[PDB]
């Protein structure tokens, strides 16, 4: 099968700038009919995929004129010539030259560039409602940082746990552009009682050491 | 031009099967492709409606049906022998050129569970929470002080965790505001009939 390499992954924007995203496939896209099957989808925020452009270069009916697509062989571009606020989303490069099957690239998504942000982190040991039914989740939330790249670890009297953490992000914030995160750590009541300092640990760009809060069981 | 209207969220077992529809109304191949959870899109295959003839992808072939109701312009999917690996949204595409909203299908042994929510209180701004946890299927909903408390909010997406999901959210405020005022996560979940307020106090 074909495989259909997109860069970058994300790609940061202000309102108003141009925009270029790649999309290279494994082998020529070149047909022996002589056509070129390339197109590219866009699915903005909560929809289905819609259609931009089809065979490198055509514009689909509705679709503005600040999307153009070019390229050839095994190497394409998409270029926006200044993003707006409905631009925003994942695009996404297909190819149906050469079929069963029809591949897809992995998406670009188009986001919103702004000032490097700090991430506001809270730490929460568990309810007594929950240690009541003999569980004890501590949660960290991790809010409203930029970029988004974060990482989180859990550390429980100085060592790392991984067991029973479970992860979420949300999507861009659309009042302020920053990114939140939040980690929960799920432990039975007796390993939290076996236990009494707890850390939240993260890395981002905005420290060069690691971001931490934390809590002492015992109060 | 074409519109396609998919059917509603589907929940099966492993080693079930799933058939989900897609009624086409406007005036193509209708092809059917996969959205998984990091948003890869895998196509599935795709039938032409006037004869019938089919084409699949190889890794689909062997578990997947697709036919197509001419006298309804309605196209359908059947997918059998259901893993984890199928739970992801699933569209039908005409002529790779319009796509229908989607259609979830959720493969897991779960039963239906209500959720265990649980208040997260602090150990110039203060900070609190919401752990919505043990619970299945989706959705949950969840306001703060009844939706007069919007600003501030981060309600994160569910997500499925040896078969039961789990949500929060988190919410910001003055240090003045709390506990001098009162912040209450209201949690519904339909499908168990759950309506839960959770006041959150002071440790």
């Amino acid at each position: 099968d074909v495989v259909m390499t997109q860069t970058p992954l994300s790609l940061p924007v202000s309102l108003g700038d141009q925009a270029s995203i790649s999309c290279r496939s494994s082998q020529s896209l070149v047909h022996r009919n002589g056509n070129t099957y390339l197109h590219w989808y866009l699915q903005k925020p909560g929809q289905s995929p819609k259609l931009l452009i089809h065979k490198v270069s055509n514009r689909f009916s509705g679709v503005p004129d600040r999307f153009s697509g070019s390229g050839s062989g095994t190497d394409f571009t998409l270029k926006i010539s200044r993003v707006e606020a409905e631009d925003l989303g994942v695009y996404f490069c297909s190819q149906s030259t050469h079929v069963p099957p029809l591949t897809f690239g992995a998406g670009t998504k188009l986001e919103l560039k702004r000032a490097d942000a700090a991430p506001t982190v809270s730490i929460f040991p568990p309810s007594s409602e929950q240690l009541t039914s003999g569980g004890a989740s501590v949660v960290c939330f991790l809010n409203n940082f930029y970029p988004k790249d974060i990482n989180v670890k859990w550390k429980i009297d100085g060592s790392e746990r991984q067991n029973g953490v479970l992860n979420s992000w949300t999507d861009q914030d659309s009042k302020d552009s920053t990114y939140s995160m939040s980690s929960t750590l799920t432990l039975t009541k007796d390993e939290y009682e076996r236990h009494n300092s707890y850390t939240c640990e993260a890395t981002h760009k905005t420290s060069t050491s690691p971001i931490v809060k934390s809590f002492n069981r015992n109060e | 031009e074409v519109q396609l209207l998919q059917s509603g969220p589907e929940l099966e077992k492993p080693g079930a099967s799933v058939m989900i529809s897609c009624k086409a109304s406007g005036s193509y191949n209708m092809n059917w492709v996969r959205q998984n959870i990091g948003k890869s899109l895998e196509w599935i295959g795709a039938i032409d409606p006037y004869y019938g003839g089919t084409s699949y992808n190889q890794k689909f072939k062997g578990r997947a049906t697709l036919t197509v109701d001419k006298s309804s312009s309605t196209a359908y999917m059947h997918l059998k022998s259901l893993t984890s690996e199928d739970s992801a949204v699933y569209y039908c595409v005409s002529g790779m050129e319009y796509w229908g909203q989607g259609t979830s299908v959720t493969v897991s042994s779960a039963k239906t569970t209500a959720p265990s929510v649980y208040p997260l209180a602090p150990v110039s701004s203060v900070t609190l929470g919401c752990l919505v946890k043990g619970y299945f299927p989706e959705p949950v909903t969840l306001t703060w002080n009844s939706g007069s408390l919007s600003s501030g909010v981060h309600t994160f997406p569910a997500v499925l965790q040896s078969d039961l999901y789990t949500l929060s959210s988190s919410v910001t405020v003055t240090s003045s505001t709390w506990p001098s005022q009162s912040i209450t996560c209201n949690v519904a979940h339909p499908a168990s009939s759950t309506k839960v307020d959770k006041k959150i106090e002071p440790r």
